[PDB]
């Protein structure tokens, strides 16, 4: 591909910075709940905060302060049981292998489009300048000039279409991050099924 | 020199496009490489002429000691040769980097360039300078099963937020762009067949759109209130943004100000022609 | 005071407050307008909507300068030169070129007409729920506890003010989950057990309030041997 | 090609905003905060098991 | 009309693009400027036909001071707006 004048860049957050983001988003929510998005950040006990969230959600704090064990037993065995489900089922990262596919196929299409003809004599440049002189050379040329900027409009027509797409998941992603994690949604079905606790 | 075994009198060789990649010597039977000379893409790191007139160039895709004979050097200018290996340079995932300097100090990023590094022209004798990007601030609240802590004083803040509502409306004529004052032009457009119905009806869908996205954020309410004639409301007072009437189109102070920040190049809606026709010598834009 | 009881804060902060807070928010109002003078490059989003039109319209224009592989870029040239069998063929390719161009800038055109409406639709949104009531969202209409927001015309868009809470000068407590009293334990109805070092308080969450504690501010539900962490104190009536 | 103009620079604006673009999508989407907090060197949260 | 400072050796203008802007006279070697005769867009405003057969026309961007059918004259009935001149 670099052969033939088409590169792809590197981002410029690398992979420890965001997992370094990651990791300072967790260590808040665990240490301060949601005070560290509204303002300065507050310590509290994780029991007491979870006591808040069953409070939200409408449940008085003594559930929680009288089914402390089970409810930790719970919530251990269901995130055990998360990384078993996604090792097994391995069709779970379809949209981000479509992502990754949708460039791959698109590139080869654009790279392979090089060989056609566009109802010219041959596809090299070189043999028609060398076989043919310009008045009916020029023709040639043209038409084949034509086809492959033809073929670059496409490209990038596509690749507007689907950046706008991403960019809409992306708009959603961020909102999710803001109410999902930073606080706890009134709304229904927006964080999970069910009574959202945390994320 | 090619490695590829090769089937015997077999000449060629192709690649994923299907173009010539390996060829076999017809005096010599020895198999040859096509590869094509070496190449890549240039950016140029600069700040604002009105700054200075110093540069840094990124070599795409280079190691940093390939790059006199990448660019073909000892045959340019010494004005570009000087940018080539010569001094100061360092090597990033995106490629060599040559005419700033490596600071093991971190700020905040200025000009994107790769993979976590920047660039910035800082006072140091001005210099550019190239850092890898800080995060931000580190920190690390104390955690404790028997400590909370409570604020005891707030604090009444004000921001901005600014959001695009809407477009210019535009519309374009087929004849007079394509064939001018020619009308044998026009007859032989006559045959290609709905382009101008289709791109009259796409700029007429655009029009009424931008009309339907201001009528939706603006018209909420359909009674026209009016403020009380005196202004006491607790000790706020509302000046800075209520209407004032010595101010043009009764706006508001904060109103005027953003519009004389916002340079609306487009004057228009002023029916020119005739004034469009007078003053050849303005070489206005709109009138082009 | 409503806007105060929206966020969990008492209306009593509000009314034994009302000149300070008043105060800073016109120093925040005042400090808004000088910044936006101040700042430059603030309305980029704006100026860069007129300059996408403005660029487009001159690249158009521009364009009508390429020859497309024909003799020349003038029609009338070509008419008074040639004859009509190449007269024809030298014009299709400017009709051609023309007619992509076009296309280019409909479709270049349509796309930015999409951006704009998701723009706009969220603008409207922001309208209906930041000034037309108090949001719960958090970050939206604004960073921090949203109290209410303005709207402001501007060229091709709109500018919202959002007046936001912010709490300041935290200190340190020590607390405990419930209080045990005559072998019952005793969870606060809305508030926090905080201790000074020797009196035991309830005070409310975002705000530094100490209260005594009460048989009107707690509920017992259940017995003291379950909960952990659980402090024996003595409750007035 | 040099007779065409500036429809072989138009493809190369276009790509060089759908790159800006990724960057901004990833910045908004992750730099939700700037301060670098730090997790307990004693990870003992009631029970739960991070 | 033309006040262009043409040089000598010139005898042609061009604009942005490439089009001629401004000529001289071979015979007498004054300078002239060239620019297109008026012309706009035309608009019509009616009812549907299942009520009524009368119809207005603006005439977009003209100042009809100086403005194939010609029945739709003055009449009285010519007002100035900012888009154009409402006719009818
Ligand atoms: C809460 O913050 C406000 C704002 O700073 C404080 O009010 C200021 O107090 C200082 C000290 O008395 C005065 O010099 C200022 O004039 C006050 N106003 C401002 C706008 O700064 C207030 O004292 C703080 N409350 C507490 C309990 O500390
Ligand atoms: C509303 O608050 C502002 C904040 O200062 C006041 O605006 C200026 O106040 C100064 C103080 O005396 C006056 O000299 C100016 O004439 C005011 N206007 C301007 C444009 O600077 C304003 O006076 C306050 N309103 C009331 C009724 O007190
Ligand atoms: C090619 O011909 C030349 C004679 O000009 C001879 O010297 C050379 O050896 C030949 N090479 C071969 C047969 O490979
Ligand atoms: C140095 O350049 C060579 C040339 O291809 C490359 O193979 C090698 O990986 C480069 N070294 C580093 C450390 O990048
Ligand atoms: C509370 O924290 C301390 C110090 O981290 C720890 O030793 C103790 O086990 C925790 N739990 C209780 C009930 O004290
Ligand atoms: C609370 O205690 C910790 C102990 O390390 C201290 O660092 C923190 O600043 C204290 N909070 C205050 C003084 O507001
Ligand atoms: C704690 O509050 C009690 C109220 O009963 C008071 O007697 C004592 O002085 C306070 N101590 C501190 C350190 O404020
Ligand atoms: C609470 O009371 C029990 C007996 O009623 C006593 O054993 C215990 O020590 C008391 N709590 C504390 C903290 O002393
Ligand atoms: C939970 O924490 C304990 C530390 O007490 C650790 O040994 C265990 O591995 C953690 N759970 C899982 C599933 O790793
Ligand atoms: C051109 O010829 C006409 C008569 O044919 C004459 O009146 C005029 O003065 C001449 N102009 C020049 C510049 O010789
Ligand atoms: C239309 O033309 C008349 C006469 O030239 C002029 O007085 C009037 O101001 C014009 N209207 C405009 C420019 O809107």
């Amino acid at each position: 591909q670099k052969f033939k004048g088409l590169t792809v860049l590197p981002p410029l957050l690398t992979d420890e910075m965001i997992a370094q983001y990651t990791s300072a988003l967790l260590a808040g929510t665990i240490t301060s709940g949601w005070t560290f998005g509204a303002g300065p950040a507050l310590q509290i006990p994780f029991p007491m905060q979870m006591a808040y969230r069953f409070n939200g959600i409408g449940v008085t704090q003594n559930v929680l302060y009288e089914n402390q064990k089970l409810i930790a037993n719970q919530f251990n065995s269901a995130i055990g049981k998360i990384q078993d489900s996604l090792s097994s089922t391995p069709s779970a990262l379809g949209k981000l292998q479509d992502v990754v596919n949708h460039n791959a196929q698109a590139l080869n299409t654009l790279v392979k489009q090089l060989s056609s003809k566009f109802g010219a004599i041959s596809s090299v440049l070189n043999d028609i300048f060398s076989r043919l002189d310009p008045p009916e050379a020029e023709v040639q040329i043209d038409r084949l000039i034509t086809g492959r900027l033809q073929s670059l409009q496409t490209y990038v027509t596509q690749q507007l279409i689907r950046a706008a797409e991403i960019r809409a998941s992306a708009n959603l992603a961020a909102t999710k991050m803001s109410e999902c994690v930073l606080g706890q949604s009134k709304r229904v079905d927006f964080c999970g099924k069910g009574y959202h606790l945390m994320s | 020199e090619s490695n590829k075994k090769f089937l015997p009198f077999q000449q060629f060789g192709r690649d994923i496009a299907d173009t010539t990649d390996a060829v076999r010597d017809p005096q010599t039977l020895e198999i040859l490489d096509i590869t094509p000379c070496s190449f890549g893409g240039v950016s140029v790191i600069t700040p604002g002429t009105n700054t200075s007139n110093q540069v840094a160039v990124l070599y795409q895709g280079v190691n940093c000691t390939e790059v006199p004979v990448a660019i073909h050097a000892d045959q340019l200018t010494p004005t570009w040769r000087v940018y080539s290996t010569g001094s100061n340079v360092f090597q990033t995932r995106a490629g060599c980097l040559i005419g700033a300097e490596y600071v093991n100090n971190s700020y905040e990023c200025d000009i994107p360039i790769g993979a976590g590094i920047c660039a910035s022209y800082q006072t140091q004798s001005q210099s550019i300078i190239a850092y890898t990007m800080s995060l931000g601030a580190e920190n690390s609240v104390a955690y404790s099963n028997n400590s909370i802590a409570i604020p005891t004083n707030f604090t009444i803040s004000v921001t901005t937020e600014i959001l695009p509502v809407s477009m210019t409306k535009t519309s374009v004529d087929c004849t007079m762009y394509i064939c001018g004052d020619s009308t044998e032009c026009s007859n032989l457009l006559l045959q290609y067949g709905s382009f101008c119905t289709q791109l009259k009806r796409a700029l007429t869908g655009i029009a009424v759109e931008q009309d339907k996205n201001t009528q939706e954020v603006f018209a909420q309410v359909k009674q026209i209130y009016k403020t009380p004639p005196i202004k006491y409301f607790g000790g706020f007072n509302f000046s800075q943004i209520l209407s004032d009437p010595s101010k043009p189109s009764k706006r508001s102070p904060i109103e005027d100000l953003l519009f004389n920040k916002v340079t609306l190049a487009d004057a228009g809606f002023i029916k020119q022609y005739g004034d469009c026709l007078g003053d050849i010598a303005a070489r206005d834009l709109i009138c082009a | 005071a409503y806007r105060f009881n929206g966020i969990g804060v008492t209306q009593n902060v509000l009314y034994e407050n009302q000149k300070l807070i008043a105060n800073q928010f016109n120093s925040a109002i005042g400090k808004i307008q000088d910044s936006l003078s101040s700042t430059p490059s603030a309305l980029g989003k704006l100026q860069d909507v007129v300059n996408h039109n403005a660029q487009a319209l001159n690249t158009l224009v521009k364009q009508l300068s390429s020859k497309f592989g024909a003799i020349s870029s003038v029609l009338n040239d070509i008419f008074s030169r040639l004859d009509p069998p190449e007269a024809e063929v030298q014009i299709d390719r400017l009709i051609t070129g023309r007619l992509q161009s076009l296309q280019t800038y409909v479709t270049q055109q349509l796309i930015r007409a999409a951006e704009i409406r998701a723009s706009a639709n969220l603008a409207a949104t922001k309208m209906s729920e930041c000034v037309l009531g108090q949001s719960k969202r958090v970050d939206f209409c604004g960073k921090g506890y949203h109290l209410m927001s303005f709207p402001q015309s501007a060229p091709h868009g709109v500018v919202f003010l959002h007046v936001t809470y912010v709490p300041a000068q935290e200190k340190n407590f020590t607390t405990a989950p419930a209080i045990c009293h005559d072998g019952k334990a005793h969870f606060p109805r809305e508030g926090v057990f905080v201790s000074n070092g020797t009196h035991w308080f309830v005070t409310q969450r975002n705000f530094y309030e100490p209260q005594i504690i009460t048989t009107d501010n707690t509920f017992v539900s259940g017995n003291c041997d379950v909960v952990i962490g659980i402090v024996n104190n003595t409750v007035y009536d």
